[PDB]
């Protein structure tokens, strides 16, 4: 039924950038927000931002304001997250979740940003 | 619910064009309608209409009214059937 | 505005435990939009309660939610070994509302 499946694991070098994908099936993609949350290994959940797949609008976490880019290609029901100018403490698992209640979560994408 | 459906990009997104959308939901989970449009260079372009899933913003709003100040794309959502047939903002 | 919830709590099987989530009247005091996610290690969070008190389909009735003043509380009744996980509270994210999570609580259920 409702299901978000994410892009495979990424290993990056610092300074670079990564872009993760989220493929919504099981419901009407444009019927609610997509949210992005990351998790530093052995640590809390951190909210990054919300995208409204209809309006195309975005709100961002001030922490990430101006180096994360959120987008969606509605013709394939996929939302994207792009984190640029990486570092070490960017190494996390990255989640997308459906709607503002986060009622369904993706399986996560591990991005390891190491020199 | 049922909502008004519109897709301005109906051909590329391989959806219907105009009509009604019957909302699929979960057990006693709220359902809403939304309207979304542009205002490019003094012309109002319709973007989409249809069902919106349980959203704290749309709670107990009868009129679909956008609230953001001067956004690129306008968005509103509302509660109650067909409520999204008419939309404003201020 | 961070949400604070205790680092960990332990319970015995069959017991009830309650995890709390405290913020300011700006947020938790103002809106019925607190939610509770359970997260078993190395897996994605699952939504247990939303809207302070509402429960999704397929979620055991043992999970309930409430709010008094500036703290929302998740309550797990009749503890089971499988209830052992991390529990985060968050708020609604999208529209006029911006996201936030608690530190999480590690619930340990000792058999």
């Amino acid at each position: 039924q409702v299901q978000l499946v994410q892009s495979g694991a990424e290993v990056k070098k610092p300074g670079a950038s990564v872009k993760v994908s989220c493929k919504a099936s099981g419901y009407t993609f444009t019927s609610s927000y997509i949210n992005w949350v990351r998790q530093a290994p052995g640590q809390g959940l951190e909210w990054m931002g919300t995208i409204n797949p209809v309006s195309g609008s975005t709100s961002y976490a001030q922490k990430f304001q101006g180096r994360v880019t959120m987008t969606r290609d509605t013709s394939i029901s996929t939302a994207y997250m792009e984190l640029s100018r990486l570092r070490s403490d960017d190494t996390a698992v990255y989640y997308c979740a459906r709607g503002g209640w986060f009622d369904y979560w993706g399986q996560g994408t591990l991005v390891t940003v190491s020199s | 619910r049922e909502c008004i459906y519109y897709n301005a990009n109906w051909e590329l997104e391989r959806t219907n064009q105009s009509g009604l959308e019957r909302c699929e939901g979960e057990q006693d989970k709220r359902l809403h309608c939304y309207a979304s449009w542009r205002n490019s260079s003094g012309t109002i372009e319709l973007v989409k209409k249809g069902c919106w899933l349980d959203d704290f913003n749309c709670y107990d709003r009868q009129e679909c009214v956008a609230t953001e100040e001067n956004p690129q794309v306008y968005f509103c959502c509302c509660e109650g059937n067909f409520c999204n047939e008419r939309f404003t903002h201020l | 505005s961070a949400l604070t919830q205790p680092a960990s709590v332990s319970g015995s099987p069959g017991q009830s435990i309650t995890i709390s989530c405290t913020g300011t009247s700006s947020d938790v005091g103002s809106y019925n939009y607190v939610n509770w996610y359970q997260q078993h290690p190395g897996k994605a969070p699952k939504l247990m309660i939303y809207g302070v008190s509402k429960r999704p389909s397929g979620v055991s009735n043992r999970f309930s939610g409430s709010k008094s003043g500036n703290t929302a509380s998740l309550t797990i009744s009749g503890l089971q070994a499988e209830d052992e996980a991390d529990y985060y509270c968050g708020t609604f994210a999208g529209g006029s509302y911006y996201g936030v999570f608690g530190g999480g609580t590690k619930l340990t259920v000792l058999w």
